[PDB]
């Protein structure tokens, strides 16, 4: 295609996927779309306190061209609740649809996002907003200061992040702690309304 | 003025469905419905321009501008007398659409139950009350039931009045629509009605493009996000202080675009969904007439005719 970037799927998982990891990070709020050869990057980022970055890499696309020359990456700024609006309205014929594309023109131009069916294609038009000078990158781990790492399987941390959930925690406290004979202990400690 | 009809659904029942789809039309768009009956076909008319309508303020409160025109060629009755001393022995009446629709929700009731009967439809002089006369309509259920609906008698002068719109056929782009029974005529019905999954939306932008050789898209510019929904299967082309509208200028000699209600595309996608030809014409910032033809032959029969004609309902 003619324009600066424009990648095409026909995994339709993937992007519902990450619209819900972004949803609870704020269904009206702001998302920062970043764009490069390696891929595209969501990002959201709340009370200067936390950040989440979702990141969809070339091999996802059955097709993807980033032909900008200038930069070697592009940013923008939309609306969460116009795409989860449009997406949600498009997506009810979810076995429908059979092709996914995404595509961008560069600054002063609209994040371009159409859902190609067998006869029947629909294409919206996202409005770009200027970025906030908060930066992203601030909130970023001190890679040479460590304190601790572990490696959790996602089945269990999730059952406990539900169970912390379903007792309404209030304050949560990540406790680890290694010792000889390879014995370790990482646990959750819940203040709640059960103590 | 003798006026009998009789209608039979066991025979030729493409007509018998016709006739239900003008009714239904008819009282889903104005309250009455004028009946003009001919020595060669009866034309069924919805506009607000009549007597009846005209005293709703429709098109001055909420721009009820849109016309419905039907044509049924007299074969479609078994017998049709229809004798008169005006022109072409033509005789014109305004009838109240609620009436007949039940009248023939329940003719289609008793069909459906398995009676084979016929209908028989004549003008009575009720003498409990333009004078006002009664459709006597009678029919046999396997018992004579017998219903009848007021109606009221038109003079020429008010009769002329009534004229069907037209349009510059030169300026005019048509495009032939798939027929519904086909295989893509699922799509197709399903593109039309698209536009009903936002509730928001009022007024839809038609447009259509040369180069199956030319495409038809549906814009929606009232949410906060621009919308397109574009066909990309085959669509073959057809080959006082009152002033004229603002046309704004055509961005090519090959783009016709037209803004038009909601509703309207609703009604045009029944039409759709009740025939099988159907073609769509577009006057650019002018018009959309969505012409519904049903074709029959023994020497080729009268073609039925639905013509539904809808203003623009924004200038471009």
């Amino acid at each position: 295609l003619a324009n600066k970037f424009s990648a095409s799927t026909v995994h339709l998982e993937h992007i519902t996927t990450a619209l819900s990891c972004l949803t609870p990070f704020g269904s009206k709020d702001d998302v920062l779309i970043f764009i490069d050869a390696d891929g595209l990057s969501f990002v959201r980022e709340n009370n200067h306190v936390i950040k989440i970055q979702l990141l969809l890499s070339r091999e996802l696309f059955m097709s993807y061209s980033y032909r900008n020359e200038t930069e070697d990456h592009m940013k923008l700024c939309v609306k969460i609740n116009h795409i989860l609006d449009s997406v949600s309205v498009m997506n009810r014929n979810s076995d429908d649809i059979v092709e996914c594309t995404l595509s961008y023109d560069g600054h002063g131009s609209p994040f371009v996002l159409i859902f190609e069916d067998s006869f029947i294609s629909e294409r919206v038009e996202y409005s770009t907003y200027l970025i906030k000078d908060f930066d992203t990158n601030g909130l970023e781990l001190d890679r040479e200061r460590i304190s601790f790492e572990a490696i959790i399987k996602g089945e269990a941390l999730h059952s406990a992040l539900k169970d912390l959930k379903e007792i309404g925690c209030k304050e949560c406290y990540v406790y680890a702690k290694t010792e000889a004979n390879d014995e370790n202990v990482f646990a959750l400690i819940s203040k709640s309304q059960l103590g | 003025m003798k006026l009998k009809l009789i209608v039979n659904g066991c025979e030729a029942p493409d007509d018998y469905k016709l006739l239900r789809t003008t009714i239904n039309t008819v009282a889903s768009l104005r309250k009455t419905a004028i009946l003009r009956f001919n020595s060669e076909r009866l034309t069924i008319i919805s506009t607000p321009k009549s007597s009846l309508n005209s005293s709703n303020n429709g098109t001055i409160l909420r721009g009820d501008t849109g016309q419905l025109w039907c044509t049924i060629p007299h074969d479609v009755f078994r017998l049709y007398t229809v004798i008169s001393a005006r022109e072409l022995n033509t005789i014109t009446m305004e009838c109240n659409c609620d009436s007949l629709l039940s009248v023939f929700k329940r003719y289609d009731r008793v069909m459906n139950q398995g009676s084979s009967s016929n209908m028989t439809i004549k003008l009575q002089s009720m003498p409990e009350w333009n004078p006002i006369c009664a459709l006597g309509i009678t029919f046999e259920e396997i018992i004579m039931h017998s219903f009848k609906v007021p109606v009221k008698l038109l003079f020429r002068a008010q009769d002329t009045r009534i004229q069907e719109p037209m349009i510059n056929y030169i300026q005019l782009m048509m495009y032939k629509l798939p027929p519904i029974s086909g295989e893509f005529g699922s799509a197709f019905h399903g593109f039309i009605r698209r536009v009903e999954r936002y509730s928001n939306v009022n007024h839809i932008h038609l447009m259509g493009v040369k180069k199956d050789d030319v495409e038809l898209k549906i814009i929606v510019n009232e949410l906060d996000w621009h919308l397109e929904i574009c066909w990309n299967g085959p669509l073959d082309s057809v080959i006082d202080i009152s002033v004229m509208v603002e046309k704004a200028e055509q961005e090519s000699s090959s783009t016709h675009e037209v803004i038009i209600r909601c509703k309207d595309w609703k009604v045009c996608s029944k039409l759709y969904a009740a025939f099988e030809e159907v073609v769509l014409a577009i006057s650019h910032d002018e018009s959309c007439v969505f012409h519904c033809s049903l074709d029959r032959g023994s020497k080729p029969r009268e073609r039925g005719q639905i013509i539904y004609y809808i203003a623009r309902s924004k200038g471009l």
